[PDB]
């Protein structure tokens, strides 16, 4: 099909980036379309040949450049904080005859006038209570991954180790803590909804993967905190059945139940072994 | 029938073993 | 070369960093510095200690690394992956540790019933 | 034609696109919806043999999965040494109370 | 963090207490080192090798070999209790209450044997 | 070239009918694309005549004398939420996009429980949830009146397993005196909203229910039986033999 | 709900065992009460 | 329908194919070929037998599937759906059996000893 890369990408006011795209099913020429909330799809440039570029509707400050016949990558020599979109490639056949396109799968851009601004996602993992494993007979764990900046998220349930995607819902667009400034941070949530009688296990694990996607190595920085890079922040929480009977107070039992009979045991191997020295007197002072 | 079974297990096992020590008791205290 | 020494106390982990001496040693969890004065007092750090106080088996499970003063944990040459639970006032049970609990109370109740049988000879 | 066996949260549920036929083995809950049997736990061991056609592909071909678990939970570890150790102490407990009927009996 | 030959992974959290350990290398025949020696011989279609329940309490040292060098160690750990006891009032009454009857019994024994 | 914006509603199992108005050109192809929150637009149909077209449960219909293109759905899944977005050029190139219509297909649930649950807080953080529910699939759950309540706008989440969808929505805040009968207050709230007393329910019988095995818990079960084997036989080797020494 | 090989029916076993030989010496103790 | 015979027993798994006659028999696991490149000790296959050596609750379970060599191998029409545990020195032990155990100690204790009374009686 149609693949681009990178997925998301944070860069500073001011700087460039190269962004490449790529279309192995050999369809002849490209185009990058931007998405705005509130403007759709404008075109930039479209490539009609090996080398053939020409411009689009809004083709103010992108250099682009068409060597091979499967690559058409997009350059951004000076960044603007009206940056902030997210681009996709297209691919065409031949000239009109067969008229569908085949979009990637998105390329995301913000621009910060200073990389003081990036913020790790602070996760945590609610659990739910006991009025829903009474009432609904179904519990819903929620995650919130709040205070990121930029929307660069990924979240992600994982049950014993492997995904879930029955159940789930998360926001699709996040909130803004305050909505009426610019440089705001955001804040997403997530349910997991599950069958009360898989919550009760002690033995089952939820966890709330959240990737992060943010600055690199390659990128200079004089703050105190640490660097926020690209990485994944979760929060775990074993399943918990408060009040019960569940396979730990069990464990303890049995364990407790080991130590009174290997102590029994002791006590009446040990007064065998003395009725059986008494035995063996009495049977040596009658004969 | 499942509240928390192995203690009612084992407090079983004591006041048998109790009445269990009892009876010789009553052997020792009838036979001679 | 020469393995970390994890110490559990109770519900306190001393992580032990065995190489490079002299130097200073900085800890990497799931590759997000501990071990520096930040608001969390449950986590201390020493010349090659790490002393984790009322350890948690979700948050502060995972990896581990030390690593020299101002040089590159992913030059470092040794990892630790760290699932610990802990439990107050929880003595364990060792293949070995019963067996010498089984043994002092045989011997205990053994000299009981010594004392018990020479008593009830002296009254025979 | 692979009949989907989907494995949720600890149930198993067969999904076709048409309604499962039971034949035999564990026969389960016809869910709220048709075309979908659950079959309780995994760890209460479903096993069956299933039948379903198939439709919006494959010619209405007709076609049979057999789920078969084996989540062994209610199996023991058992070393040959310690089978060998639980034998030979059940004889020497066995001997010890055949010596003390023995000198029991003889010196009633 | 699969550069600085780092490659050794471990999967844990499962549904039952497996281990497993994975390694990063061209995948044709994973030879898998435990302290030194030699332990696994791995192809297609396995992928991760296994180390038991948690409950054993899998530790040491582990690497991997691919087509390459060996990779860096990884010192794997645990102190998955499985015996671990807490000491209430309920098991320390309990202990002292059975060790109490144990002792009069084993007490009108003696005494009834050598009165 | 000019598309209807603004996100309609349709109930779950209902024909959809959407339009895009072109007047005037001369137009060769006409095409539908479907855009997922946070993905890219995934081709839907595409024809290049005027009159009908039918792919799987979808339905492209082209009106070059009325001037307008449209799409039809049935047996509309809550699955299908989405942009939709409409395409069309000459001939040659140069695609024109409308600005997209959102689709929102609330379902339909057929057994509503209302209801607002307090979440327990995770020891992590210094916030506390509010999780409000079931809804009766009709219930506007607006802002907040704070900049310290957050509240998120009503998802469908779709359980596979026991085949229940449900609506939901979270409110969060950093504050004292958030408690749950006063967190909603902003929004209309339907009747019977079970705001549940503090008291637990704790109900026994549905623990047990949870319940699980290792083969630790099973060989230590034996091993346990053994030893009560092993004090049954050495007590009566114990009791025979004082019965013996009392005997003579 | 899975116990598998862990049932309270083995430990109520063990403890019929002990309720039945208690039984029998409580019955033959009766018995020698009849006796004289 | 016949079923598939399927063996556990330790860390073996072994299948049975019955439904064809056989001679030349092949066996799928989730759309791949197992069996059959003279490696892969823990792979054995036979007659009618597939040998699952070291088997793998992780990454052996799914779809197995036997075929004629001849057949097309997305013609065949009934899967097995297998998933195991693969415990080491660890049998399967249900309830009764170990009622019945606890029972024939019991029986084997009570005639031991009253062989014992009777072999002193006759002193």
């Amino acid at each position: 099909g149609v693949t681009q890369t990178p997925k998301f990408q944070v860069l500073k006011t001011g700087q460039s980036m190269t962004l490449q795209c790529a279309q192995d099913m050999n369809h002849e020429y490209m185009s990058w379309y931007r998405q705005d909330p509130g403007m759709g799809l404008r075109l930039i440039h479209y490539s009609v040949g090996a080398g053939i570029t020409d411009q689009g509707e809004v083709p103010n400050g992108y250099n682009v450049s068409r060597s091979t016949t499967e690559d058409f990558p997009l350059r951004l020599l000076s960044a603007a904080p009206s940056q902030t979109s997210v681009y996709f490639c297209a691919s065409r056949r031949r000239q009109g005859a067969s008229g569908e396109q085949y979009f990637g799968p998105g390329t995301r851009l913000t621009v910060t006038e200073d990389l003081k601004n990036v913020f790790p996602p602070e996760v945590a993992v609610f659990e739910p209570s006991e009025a829903e494993i009474s009432h609904t007979q179904k519990a819903t764990l929620v995650c919130l991954a709040t205070g990121f900046y930029p929307d660069h998220v990924e979240l992600s349930w994982w049950v014993n180790g492997k995904e879930v995607h029955s159940g789930v819902s998360t926001d699709p667009q996040p909130l803004k803590e305050q909505p009426a400034l610019n440089d705001s941070r955001y804040c997403l949530s997530s349910r997991l909804r599950v069958s009360a009688t898989f919550w009760q296990n002690p033995r089952n694990h939820f966890r709330c993967q959240v990737q992060f996607y943010g600055l690199s190595e390659n990128d200079e920085w004089t703050q105190d905190r640490a660097k926020p890079v690209t990485q994944i922040v979760s929060a775990e929480a074993w399943g918990r059945a408060d009040c019960g009977f569940t396979s730990e107070s069990y464990q303890q039992g049995v364990l407790s139940a080991t130590i009174l009979y290997e102590i029994l045991l002791g006590k009446a191997t040990l007064y065998a072994v003395l009725v059986s020295a008494l035995v063996l007197m009495a049977m040596v002072k009658r004969k | 029938f499942g509240l928390l079974d192995p203690k009612l297990c084992y407090l079983l096992d004591g006041i048998l073993f109790i009445y269990g020590v009892i009876l010789t008791a009553l052997f020792l205290r009838v036979k001679f | 070369q020469t393995p970390y020494k994890v110490s559990i106390s109770g519900t306190t982990v001393i992580l032990t960093c065995p190489q490079y001496p002299g130097s200073e040693i900085l800890w990497q969890h799931n590759d997000k510095n501990i071990g520096g004065d930040e608001d969390d007092k449950n986590i201390g750090s020493d010349e090659d200690h790490l002393s984790l106080k009322e350890f948690s088996e979700l948050e502060q499970s995972g990896y581990y690394v030390c690593y020299p003063r101002g040089s590159k944990p992913e030059d470092a040459n040794f990892y630790l992956y760290l699932r610990a639970r802990v439990c107050e006032n929880c003595m364990e049970m060792d293949v070995m540790s019963v067996a010498t609990i089984v043994i002092v109370d045989i011997c205990i109740t053994g000299g009981l019933l010594l004392l018990v049988y020479y008593w009830s000879k002296n009254r025979k | 034609f692979k009949i989907p066996i989907e494995e949720l949260e600890d149930r198993v549920f067969v999904n076709c696109n048409t309604s499962i036929t039971w034949v035999e083995g564990t026969v389960g809950t016809l869910l709220s919806d048709i075309t979908r049997l659950d079959l309780g736990k995994r760890i209460l061991d479903p096993r069956g043999i299933y039948r379903c056609n198939g439709t919006d592909i494959y010619k209405d071909k007709e076609s049979t999965v057999q789920v078969h678990y084996r989540m062994c939970q209610s199996c023991v570890e058992l070393d040959p040494a310690t089978v060998a150790g639980i034998i030979v102490t059940d004889v020497i407990a066995t001997l010890l109370l055949a010596l003390g009927v023995f000198c029991f009996a003889g010196h009633e | 963090s699969i550069k600085g030959n780092h490659l050794v992974k471990v999967y844990d959290y499962q549904e039952d207490g497996s281990v497993l350990l994975t390694c990063d290398a061209e995948a044709k025949n994973i030879t898998w080192f435990k302290d030194g020696k030699m332990i696994g011989f791995l192809t297609e279609d396995k992928k991760k090798w296994n180390l038991g329940s948690n409950a054993k309490d899998p530790r040491g040292m582990y690497q991997c070999k691919g087509s390459q060098n060996k990779s860096k160690p990884l010192q794997v750990y645990y102190r998955m209790c499985q015996n671990c006891i807490e000491l209430n009032a309920a098991t320390i009454s309990g202990f002292l209450f059975a060790e109490i009857v144990s002792i009069f019994v084993l007490a009108v024994g003696v005494y009834f044997i050598a009165g | 070239v000019e598309q209807d914006p603004g996100p309609l509603s349709v109930p779950e199992g209902a024909i959809v009918s959407l339009n895009c108005t072109y007047s005037n050109s001369a137009f060769q192809y006409f095409m539908w694309y479907r855009q997922y929150s946070r993905k890219g637009p995934e081709l839907l149909m595409y024809t290049y005549s005027s009159g009908n077209k039918e792919d799987g449960r979808f339905t492209a219909q082209v009106d070059k004398s009325s001037k307008y293109i449209s799409l039809f759905i049935r047996d509309s899944q809550p699955s299908d939420s989405a942009t939709y977005l409409c395409a069309m050029s000459k001939g040659y190139s140069t695609l024109t996009f409308g600005k997209g219509t959102m689709l929102l297909v609330s379902p339909d649930i057929q057994n509503p429980d209302p209801a607002v649950y307090q979440l327990r807080d995770s020891k992590s953080s210094d916030k506390s949830v509010c999780l409000f529910t079931d809804f009766d699939s009709q219930t506007n759950v607006s802002q907040s009146k704070d900049s310290d309540v957050y509240i998120t706008d009503k998802t469908v989440l779709d359980m596979r397993s026991m085949d229940f969808k449900s609506n939901s929505a979270v409110a969060w805040s950093n504050k004292s005196d958030f408690a749950c009968a006063n967190a909603f207050n902003n929004s209309i709230i339907p009747e019977d909203t079970f705001f549940p007393s503090p008291e637990s329910s704790c109900d026994v019988k549905l623990v047990e229910k949870s319940f699980e095995t290792d083969t630790n818990l099973n060989f230590q079960n034996l091993s346990v039986i053994g030893f009560r084997i092993l004090l049954l036989k050495v007590a009566g080797f114990n009791l025979l033999m004082t019965l013996r020494l009392w005997s003579s």
